[PDB]
């Protein structure tokens, strides 16, 4: 009953939907992970090392790595309310955090910048839209905090505190604390990770959490689990 | 900054404050008439047969 | 400081004041001499698929046959109402887009999103392919919502709670209304094109001029962030949805909220909501997986259109009011009648 | 927007011959293309189509299985094989884009063609020449045989117009609508079988031939066209 | 004729009685029909409901084998209840045998595919989302069924009672020694291609990923286990007694003492066989979550 321009049409509308779906497939080949974090806490480093490895608004970076192709999304530009766009980034794969270890006794104009980075790690982990997205933490400075401890105690921070001085217990500590944050430990799980000079080790850290990742979404796909 | 916030705050409001009005009565009215007058070309209020319907089986 | 505190606390309590003179009778008591509307059944035409991200914004175009669609994808899509079948495929340069706009000659779309930057690609093009006309850039926040004023000029809203006034051939804004408080989402032009409404997060909705450009009145009675804003087909009204899970129409004339809608079983946001030809009945889209229709005189639900697999997103009926076209982030969008 | 046709010259009738049209301007991959002959002192009439993506061919019944029509939407050229040559087929090539979809104006550019000689629904017009001075206004009627108007709503007629030394401009499709380009003059009416082409005011530009198409089936019958000069 | 089809065609089974006998195996006519509504509904909306991917297109396949299986049920029936006897000549009994054979095959090689995809998953997760793709899903269904099309000439050859007989094309000179042979061939060949091969490959797959979750760290859900342990009891409770009864009556060939058993047995576990189609989907189907809701807000909306 179609005539020829509706035939014609048709047969455009098919090659256009399966130009689509190559689309989609294709897409459906590489990684999608949202950055968080302070200004100051790293990202900008983070991000120029892994594209060496390899304007208002949101960034878009792209890398490959093991044969698998990464989307990082900075959206800290973005300075408006992030509860109603932030759902957008419901199907991210990954949440990777940054926050400053070193910057515990400094003051922005909470007073503490600890505070924050923790108020905001916890409202971004059990936000409803995340409650499956893994998040992966990482120190981007863990060398200031190890030359600034010598010198500054990290009670002025944490009053509660009572551990020895040292190093190491100071950092397991400053762990444990963004680890109990999670309150969905039964859905998703925390990657942390101490960063430094070194670059291909992160790397290889975001990698292997990807790699979980994508399997435990393959498993609950399949209906496994 | 807070003296020339408050200095447009107050502009603002006495500006829309001088804005006429009318009664809620006469503005329902208008929409009920309004309504009632574009009710009978309405296809959702009354749906029509499928010899005009163009949203039929392919 | 505090005498201009005080003359704002003032100007405030004489608008409050101004406004319950005004309330002489409500609007259900009027609309109580009238019989209800009956049980409206409208039934799933077409089935719409293609999309494989979630949908965000869709408009009709005036020959209310096409309807321009917009998913997270980056692939804007104009479908064919009648035959379902896809006229055009834009790829978009930033997948992260939340809102479209089809012009009234259908010459121009207009999209924007997270990319703080509105995008125009032009479907008459003698070349034949579908290209970006303008990049109207300024925006220090996100694009929520778009309407064309005219094939030469267009208006947009960003989240930085301020709007925009673009020209297409000059592609510098030349009007900039603010005042918002809080971070608009949705804006809705009126019949002749004159004044707007636009909604924000401050709980508050503001109509505005387009060759003034200041704000020419304001509306409250919210809760919550205004997620959606209509116009009433007569332009003497408009409705406004937000997260407090009930719609509120106001009126330009009077100044003040005529009737309000809501049910003890809605608890969820409204995201998007649209009038009909003739203003009979209003439509509103809900977080429940589902639609639902309200008698504008009567606040009676009218029915509840279902299907959806996901957060209903956006709606918009047809120009003619033969049907109604609804989207989610299901990434399907059905057309009713 | 360029189409350069290639190929041609005296070909034997046993002989055969590769016309290549080159594209250029325009999304070639989405345009389909078709194929218009052109005899001397003779009308129009459709060769062959290829649509796009090469995903449908249609070729006449007076050329079905002699000729091959072929695309390379990579290298973005149009091929034409031309095994066996009539005394007959001796005509002007002519290359025609066509995109199909809801507001289209599929026929809207016409190719140069190319010189190459050899050593279904009826279209008819009433009048072939009217001898008309410029300004006054001028009417072209055309009668087809079968019913255009198809149950969707519309009437699928093409209105081209061929000046001394150029290519056919397409003036109206679908027998409303006037094309992008062609001044407001022109208007376009009809009834079912009965068409009528016309012109407030004729120009000099206007002096040329004036062809008819039907395009409700995919075989394409051309009138004899109707000729207007000062 | 071989020893067997001489005995069985003086055989002393069925009589007459005003009571009624068979229903035990005439009773399939429930989990046909609910299998063809089940692979019906979930191949209509996976179909016209829900996005194409990979796991959906072995979804839809699964579901297209078990409605053809199923839909040749109620032949079966209106056969046993005419008394086990056939009303129609060749043109049933060929593509009765034709279409069995096929959806075994089409459902051991999809069985086998999705256990070889997730054992990938779990341990190739880069390589397979590079390349794992819905045209190469299709293109592995359609290979897998050309070949079950394939396994299915040497049976749609041989039958011709609707039963077997292998001594129709080319008859060997030792007619009894050649029976017996090809009997004992064809049983081997369709019971490592259909019961032991993929049963195999599933078990392998399985133990594959569980090792992979062990060895990562991940612990292993009471819902991973449930579900391996009841796809395996329903494949095994489903085709085990079949080609074992199968290997039982090849052998009773020479042995004639176990020919009775066949006789008592083989309808039933044929028929406990079907029972598959009806498990394999929910197995496959219901235990995703989307699909799960998917089904179930469809059908409450219906
Ligand atoms: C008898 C019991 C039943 C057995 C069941 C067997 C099936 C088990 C199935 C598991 C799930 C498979 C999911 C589908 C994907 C597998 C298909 C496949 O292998 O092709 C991969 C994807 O292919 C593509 O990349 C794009 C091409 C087009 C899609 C492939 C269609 C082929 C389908 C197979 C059909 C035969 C099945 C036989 C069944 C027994 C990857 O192939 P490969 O790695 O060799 O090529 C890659 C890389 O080499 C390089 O990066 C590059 O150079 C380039 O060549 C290419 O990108
Ligand atoms: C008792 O003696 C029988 C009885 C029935 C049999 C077979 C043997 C065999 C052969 C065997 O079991 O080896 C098959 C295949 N029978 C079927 O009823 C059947 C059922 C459904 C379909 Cl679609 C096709 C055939």
């Amino acid at each position: 009953t179609l005539s020829a321009e509706d035939k014609a049409a048709v047969e455009r509308s098919k090659m256009i939907d399966r130009n689509l779906r190559e689309d989609g497939e294709k897409a459906a080949r590489e990684v999608k992970l949202l950055l968080l974090g302070a200004g100051e806490s790293g990202k900008n480093t983070i991000v120029k090392q892994m594209k060496i490895i390899h304007t208002t608004g949101i960034v878009e970076t792209h890398f490959t790595f093991k044969d698998l192709h990464f989307k990082m999304f900075d959206v800290g530009a973005q300075r408006s309310e992030r509860k109603k766009w932030i759902h957008c980034f419901e199907g991210v794969t990954a949440i990777i955090f940054c926050v400053a270890l070193s910057d515990y006794d400094l003051v922005l104009a909470e007073m503490n910048r600890m505070h924050a980075s923790m108020k905001l790690f916890d409202s971004i982990c059990n936000n409803k839209w995340f409650t499956d997205t893994s998040i992966i933490l990482f120190l981007n400075k863990k060398d200031l905090f190890e030359e600034k401890i010598k010198k500054s105690p990290l009670t002025i921070c944490y009053p509660e505190y009572a551990g020895s001085n040292t190093y190491e217990e100071a950092a397991a500590y400053i762990q444990c604390q963004f680890e109990d944050l999670n309150k969905r430990k039964d859905t998703k799980e925390i990657y942390t990770h101490f960063t430094c000079s070194t670059d291909t080790k992160n790397v290889q850290f975001v990698f292997d959490a990807v790699t979980d990742v994508i399997i435990k979404n393959n498993l609950k796909d399949c209906g496994l689990f | 900054a807070s003296i020339a916030q408050a200095r447009k705050l107050v502009e603002q409001l006495k500006m829309e404050a001088n804005i006429d009005r009318i009664k809620v009565s006469k503005a329902a009215a208008d929409l009920m008439a309004y309504c009632e007058a574009h009710a009978k070309e309405d296809p959702l209020l009354t749906p029509v047969p499928a010899s005009e319907n163009p949203f039929r089986e392919k | 400081l505090d005498q201009l505190r005080q003359e704002a606390e003032q100007l405030k309590n004489q608008i409050r004041d101004a406004r319950k003179a005004c309330a002489d009778a409500t609007l259900s008591q009027i609309t109580n001499n009238i019989d209800p509307v009956g049980r409206i059944q409208m039934r799933t035409r077409r089935t719409l698929r293609g999309h494989l991200a979630k949908i965000y914004a869709m408009h009709w175009g005036t020959d209310s046959r096409l309807l321009v669609s917009a998913s997270q994808d980056g692939k804007l899509i104009i479908w064919d109402s009648y035959t379902t079948n896809k006229v055009h495929a834009i790829p978009l340069r930033s997948s992260w887009v939340m809102t479209c706009a089809y012009a009234p000659s259908g010459n121009y779309v207009a999209c924007g999103g997270l990319d703080n930057i509105c995008s125009i690609y032009n479907l008459k093009t003698r070349e034949g392919n579908v290209r970006v006309s303008r990049e109207l850039a300024g925006h220090t926040g996100y694009l929520s919502c778009c309407r064309f004023l005219d094939d030469n000029q267009i208006v947009t809203s960003s989240g930085d709670t301020t709007c925009a006034l673009w020209d297409i051939e000059t592609g510098q804004q030349t009007t900039t209304f603010t005042g918002h408080t809080g971070d608009v989402m949705s804006l809705s032009l009126a019949p002749d094109t004159r004044l707007f409404v636009s909604g924000a997060c401050d709980a508050s909705a503001k109509l505005w001029d387009v060759r003034e450009g200041m704000c020419r009145q304001t509306f409250t009675g919210h809760e919550s962030d205004i997620n959606a804003i209509c116009f009433f087909p007569n332009g003497n009204a408009f409705a406004t949805g937000s997260d407090d899970a009930t719609c509120r129409l106001f009126d330009l004339r009077a100044d003040q909220e005529l009737m309000t809608y809501s049910h003890d079983n809605i608890i969820c946001g409204i995201t998007s909501v649209s009038f009909s030809k003739s203003g009979r009945l209003l439509l509103a889209g809900y977080d429940d997986f589902n639609c639902n229709v309200w008698d504008a005189l009567k606040a009676d639900r009218a029915g509840v259109l279902a299907g959806h697999d996901n957060r209903v997103s956006c709606l918009g009926v047809t120009d003619d009011g033969m049907a109604v076209a609804t989207g989610s982030w299901d990434s399907f969008l059905k057309i009713w009648n | 927007v360029q189409l350069v046709e290639s190929g041609g010259g005296l070909v034997q009738p046993g002989g055969s011959r590769k016309l290549s049209c080159s594209a250029s301007g325009f999304a070639f991959s989405s345009f389909g293309m078709h194929w218009v002959r052109q005899a001397p002192e003779k009308g129009l009439e459709w060769v062959a189509y290829i649509s796009s993506g090469s995903g449908t061919i249609y070729y006449a019944d007076t050329v079905k299985g002699r000729f091959t029509i072929s695309r390379d939407d990579p290298k973005n050229t149009l091929f034409l094989q031309m095994t066996s040559l009539r005394s007959e087929d001796t005509a002007m090539y002519y290359c025609v884009r066509s995109i199909y979809y809801y507001g289209s104006s599929p026929f809207d550019f016409w190719g140069q063609g190319t010189t190459l000689t050899v050593s279904d629904i009826v279209m008819t017009q009433a009048t072939s020449s009217v001898p008309v001075t410029p300004g006054e206004s001028v009417s072209i009627s055309c009668r087809s045989s079968k019913s255009l108007l198809h149950s969707n709503g519309n009437t699928y007629l093409y209105w081209f117009l061929q000046r001394p030394g150029q290519s056919p401009q397409l003036l109206i499709y679908r027998m409303s609508n006037l094309a992008s380009g062609v001044p407001d003059r022109f208007s376009g009416s009809g009834s079912g079988t009965a068409f009528t082409l016309t012109i407030s005011r004729l120009e000099a530009e206007d002096v040329g031939v004036y062809y008819c198409m039907q395009h409700l089936e995919y075989p394409l019958t051309f009138g004899a066209g109707t000729k207007l000069e000062l | 004729l071989c020893p067997i089809l001489e005995q069985m065609s003086r055989l002393q089974s069925h009589s007459n009685t005003s009571i009624r006998y068979h229903a035990a195996v005439l009773l399939h006519g429930l989990a046909s029909l609910l299998g063809l509504v089940e692979n019906g509904v979930i191949l209509f909306v996976v179909g016209c409901r829900m996005r194409q991917t990979v796991v959906t297109t072995w979804v839809l396949h699964l579901a297209l084998s078990d409605l053809l299986a199923s839909a040749s049920l109620p032949f079966f029936t209106y056969f046993l209840a005419v008394g086990h006897s056939w009303e129609l000549g060749t043109t049933f009994c060929k593509l009765h045998s034709s279409i069995f054979f096929l959806n075994m095959f089409a459902s051991g090689f999809l069985l086998s595919a999705i256990s070889l995809d997730r054992c990938l998953q779990v341990v190739r997760p880069v390589w397979a989302q590079n390349h794992r793709t819905v045209a190469a899903a299709h293109k592995v269904c359609l290979v897998l069924w050309a070949l079950a099309v394939l396994n299915t000439v040497p049976y749609f050859v041989f039958r011709d009672m609707c039963y077997y007989n292998v001594l129709l094309l080319n008859p060997g000179p030792d007619r009894d020694a050649t029976c017996n042979s090809r009997q004992v061939a064809l049983a081997v060949s369709k019971f490592l291609l259909a019961f032991l091969v993929p049963l195999a490959i599933i078990a392998s797959s399985h133990a594959a990923v569980s090792l992979r979750l062990q060895h990562r760290g991940r612990r292993r859900p009471g819902r991973f286990v449930r579900l391996v342990a009841a796809v395996v009891a329903a494949f095994a409770l489903c085709w085990g007694p079949y080609h074992v009864f199968s290997l039982l009556e090849a052998r009773a060939h020479a042995n004639p003492g176990l020919r009775p058993l066949v006789w008592r047995g083989l309808p039933f576990v044929t028929s406990l066989a079907f029972f598959n189609s009806v498990a394999n989907p929910v197995l496959y189907v219901l235990t995703c979550p989307d699909m799960l809701r998917k089904l179930r807000r469809s059908l409450r909306t219906v």
